[PDB]
């Protein structure tokens, strides 16, 4: 992470799609690096729903500039997450803040 | 008396912790101190035998871009902290390690079968996370011994025998000091008033004795500097 | 704010430290500027010009 | 060495020489050393290293 | 293994002249020859024993920056003179010796009372210019055996061994060594140039070889951790 930044570098990796970020906020039911699911609250699922969101997790992918794109996860098993919380960081990334 | 000078010698050894460590040298004659705290200097920190790994082996791992179910980090982070494992091996060269875990949480570097030689600095030392209840890693880990810092590219390029697939290559960095501060200041013996000390702070990965660190400098020096003194 | 912030912790306030040769071991004859930047490495690989 | 554009030298230090060159030859008032006689510029070298 | 290391085997020695020396060791382990240049660069700059000239006592005058009508040159010009000159006392530390001219003026270091125990490399060393015929000089010159470069300034302090008027203070200038430098260059040896080669350019006052001036500072040098080796 940027030691001196401009407190703009979270809006850009979030309003990036190369960050996984939580549909539903809930419990982080299993964490692992190909995928990540989580148990969302029970305020939040539909009706006749499971209520299991799974994010998998891009790894090593080459990108038009022939670099590597890979998505390594954040959050811990059991840590409750919020809706717009950050589940793995893109390329680039840390901890939810560009990182170039 | 001009042209005899006082004999240093080592006169204590402070262990902050099992890693920083305080070298007092006394008597030194004028700048002596800066004579041979440079010198010093730059022969802990660039040339020093040290134990490292060099390649791991992992069952369930085909290549280092890869990833293994029920652990939370990728392969080339494991490598990465396999890199910073810190070992004291004596009477070899080459050791091979293994790790067997299972079960949620972290493996720390006590799950590490070590035989009677080897030797953990740091126990607590962290490698990879299970978050599956499923989940085994078994890894075979390849230490040996050497000087400075070799990439794995010299070792591919030597290319001594072809390398079963699954064996992951890591950069090794055989050097176990990573700080040194050498500070001559005012030493008080007989009635000179004019002698120096020499105190020196190591910052290591304490796989080293601060002492027989001190002496190995030491006798690199004088065995290159009889080369000056023979001459021809 | 950025001298107070250095004076908070244990550094000097005008932000320049004194510096020893490695090769040498000499007290450099003036305070140097040091401290911790954000470097990038841009997409300019030597291998890939040659 | 010389540019044919107008015969002017081009082989001439540009930033850093320039640089070094200008603080070996600067003065001071009270600076260490003062006042001494020296017997050459071996010495003056010597003294300084 | 992990003690081989590496050592120079490429030892050139070119002599310029009897005080001119060019030493060349290759190859040397990365940065190593920084390490051994700047040590032996150390030990010959501030702590080669040696003997040389430390006070004058000129006869007529009393300050520095007086005149003597004699001799064409002014004082600190002899006393620049005396600085250069170089003797290789073995004796006793610390002698007088007395140097009394008249005539014609030509006085170089050939016209010093010679004593069995000193001994005067330059004796050819021109010293002063008396251009008057009938101008007789006088002088009283201590060299005692010292270490490294003691300036007079330091020496102004506690006057009281001073105390006596006419002892003018010249810089000592012990160590008979000269315009020492050191350069690293890159060795290419069974394909890796990380290698260092050392090149040393030593001059000398001419009381000893510069060789032999190299090979005392590097003796000095490892004696001098021998403790740590043992």
């Amino acid at each position: 992470k940027p030691l001196v930044g401009t407190g703009m570098e979270r809006a850009v990796a979030v309003d990036s799609g190369v960050t996984a970020v939580a549909k539903r906020g809930g419990v982080v039911q299993y964490v692992d690096a190909s995928r990540i699911v989580i148990k969302v609250n029970e305020d939040e699922m539909y009706p006749g729903e499971a209520g299991i969101d799974i994010y998998n997790l891009t790894k090593y992918t080459r990108s038009n500039q022939n670099t590597c794109i890979n998505q390594m996860p954040c959050v811990s098993l059991g840590e409750p997450v919020e809706r717009g919380d950050v589940l793995a960081d893109g390329p680039s990334t840390d901890l939810g803040e560009l990182a170039l | 008396s001009v042209t005899e000078f006082l004999k240093p010698r080592l006169v204590d050894i402070e262990q902050v912790s099992s890693t920083h460590a305080k070298v007092t040298l006394e008597p030194l004659e004028r700048g002596f101190g800066h004579t041979l705290g440079n010198a010093l200097r730059r022969i802990l920190l660039s040339s020093m035998p040290g134990c490292a790994v060099t390649e791991v082996e992992i069952d369930g791992v085909l290549h280092e871009y890869s990833t293994k179910e029920g652990v939370q980090e990728d392969i080339l982070e494991i490598l990465l902290n396999l890199k910073g494992l810190a070992v004291r091996v004596q009477g070899k060269d080459e050791v091979i390690l293994t790790l067997n875990k299972s079960g949620i949480g972290p493996v720390t570097a006590a799950d590490i079968t070590h035989d009677g030689d080897v030797e953990i600095v740091k126990p607590q030392h962290v490698i990879c996370h299970l978050t599956d209840e499923n989940a085994s890693i078994s890894m075979r880990i390849k230490v040996q011994r050497g000087r400075g810092y070799v990439p794995a590219s010299t070792r591919i390029h030597s290319e001594e025998d072809e390398r079963p697939i699954g064996r992951l290559l890591v950069d090794a960095c055989y050097s176990p000091v990573e700080r040194i501060a050498y500070n001559v200041e005012a030493a008080r013996v007989e009635q000179r008033t004019d002698l120096d000390k020499l105190v020196i702070e190591m910052e290591t990965n304490g796989t080293i004795d601060p002492e027989e660190a001190i002496r190995r400098a030491a006798t690199i020096l004088a065995e290159q500097l009889e080369a000056f003194v023979d001459l021809r | 704010e950025i001298k107070e912030l250095l004076k908070l912790g244990d550094l000097p306030t005008s932000g320049q430290i004194r510096l020893y040769d490695g090769r040498t071991g000499e007290q450099f004859e003036r305070p140097v500027t040091v401290g911790y930047m954000y470097m990038l490495k841009l997409n300019h690989l030597v291998d890939d010009k040659m | 060495i010389l540019s044919p554009a107008n015969g002017e030298p081009i082989i001439v230090p540009s930033q850093d020489v320039v640089l070094g060159l200008y603080y070996m030859t600067r003065d001071c008032v009270n600076a260490k050393g003062e006042g001494m006689v020296l017997t050459g510029p071996k010495e003056a070298e010597r003294l300084y290293r």
